[PDB]
């Protein structure tokens, strides 16, 4: 009744009493204030010189109350934008909210995590400094318990979504001796039953693997891309997109961290995720598929075994113009890696008629790729003696009829390729 | 030619959450 909808000016007239219960209400008034539905006023808030005064709040043992008030406080305006953030920073929150961490309160504790959260999520730079200021040992040692599953869900849920985003961001990447610090307690969020949790795991490790190789190899080296193919089975699509996203990270590695996916039986899961209802997890696959066919013949075999050639022409000839695309680079990387045998297996796919439909799209980049495979495929057939047979095929289906009109593209790269084709494999 | 990197948006979760 009284902390209900106060104006900033009633909250700064108690913050600054001195009287210390005043002072809780206001700051519990604020608190409120900033937790409103919507367009909570952060900037007036900010502009009233409030956030030294919270931050001095934090450090009051004696009160925990206000501890958590403030803490919650702070926690919302350093969700706002990077300025915003910035303030809180500005106000020296980082280390009163590491040392709130060690709180005989559970519920305060958790605002501590939660706001270092927003910091770190702010971008590298606040990440890096929140590393700095020794929050990493603090954390993890909320999580140093026998079974995760005595903690409460929530308190979990945000160790989990504040230790992804100290894994977060890449310009730079976290420090290196960081990653190594959090990664074994991650292997273990990896394992757990909340769906939340996961989600959340599986998109701390997508941040990780998404770099150098040696990013991805100290993932890999923890051995979580077994549970990764597991998590790409599952039925929550908030678990299923970030997994998905791991394991794509990880096959732009070398041929044997892309191997160790595939022993992982990975390729188990595509005929579904290349089907997948969701646009996006469609794309994702298509683009992971592609990687897997950049990689070594006997990988390539794979592909083959798992007979996901015939999902990668079904998408090739119907889906979202991107997972179109990301087929067509599948398709160029196959041809390009590819044995004579397995290049003629996928022309017995049907891939040359979806592949010449898409020759009518207007995006250079594409009909490139495009391009290159028909190149790709004709040099197979060169050493079959079968390019004539390969080009009825294209004649069959109105190929010829688009690469010539090509012929005529603006593009630098594309005309020429058109016309090499025109020239060496046809009249 | 080969692997090309996950590039673009997703979009991936929030940077920052509001307590409501």
């Amino acid at each position: 009744q009284g902390t209900v909808n106060w104006s900033v000016e009633d909250i700064v007239k108690g913050i600054n009493s001195n009287n210390l219960e005043s002072q809780l209400q206001a700051t519990q008034a604020a608190r409120k204030l900033l937790s409103r539905e919507k367009q909570p006023p952060i900037d007036n808030i900010i502009r009233a010189g409030l956030i030294p005064k919270f931050v001095s709040f934090l450090g009051k043992t004696d009160c925990s109350p206000i501890q958590f008030e403030s803490a919650w406080a702070l926690t919302n305006i350093a969700s706002g934008t990077s300025e915003q953030t910035k303030a809180v920073v500005d106000g020296g929150a980082i280390p009163a909210f590491i040392s709130l961490l060690a709180s005989p309160h559970a519920h305060i504790s958790e605002q501590a995590v939660w706001a270092l959260g927003n910091i770190a999520g702010d971008g590298s730079a606040f990440r890096d400094l929140v590393i700095k200021h020794g929050a990493i040992d603090p954390l993890l040692a909320l999580l140093a318990v026998p079974d995760l599953s005595t903690l409460a869900c929530g308190y979990l849920r945000n160790l989990t979504w504040t230790l992804s985003n100290l894994c977060r961001n890449k310009n730079p990447a976290p420090p290196l001796d960081a990653v190594e610090q959090i990664l074994p307690t991650l292997v273990r969020l990896l394992h757990h039953n909340d769906p939340e949790v996961l989600a959340d795991s599986c998109w701390a490790i997508s941040y990780l693997t998404d770099g150098p190789n040696e990013r991805i190899e100290m993932v890999v080296k923890k051995g979580v891309v077994p549970q990764l193919v597991k998590l790409l089975g599952a039925t929550e699509l908030p678990i299923v997109t970030p997994a998905l996203r791991a394991i794509g990270n990880i096959v732009t590695g070398t041929d044997e961290q892309t191997q160790k996916v595939i022993d992982a039986g990975a390729l188990a899961v595509f005929p579904s995720l290349l089907t997948n209802p969701k646009t996006n997890i469609q794309k994702e696959a298509t683009w992971t598929m592609s990687n897997i066919t950049a990689g070594r013949q006997d990988q390539i075999q794979q592909v083959v075994n798992h007979g996901l050639v015939p999902f990668l022409v079904g998408v090739l000839s119907k889906a979202d113009f991107k997972t179109q695309k990301e087929a067509a680079w599948a398709i160029t990387n196959y041809t390009s890696g590819g044995t004579v045998e397995q290049i003629v297996y996928l022309v017995h796919c049907g891939i040359i008629e979806p592949l010449m439909n898409l020759l009518s799209a207007k995006d250079t980049k594409i009909i490139q790729v495009i391009l290159d495979a028909i190149s790709n495929i004709f040099q197979a057939a060169e050493k079959l003696g079968e390019t004539e047979k390969l080009s009825i095929m294209i004649e069959e289906c109105g190929g010829l009829d688009k690469i010539e009109a090509l012929q005529r593209h603006e593009n630098e790269s594309v005309y020429k390729a058109s016309l090499n084709l025109i020239e060496k494999y046809f009249s | 030619c080969g692997k090309r990197s996950a590039e673009g948006s997703n979009p991936p979760k929030p940077l920052k959450k509001l307590r409501g």
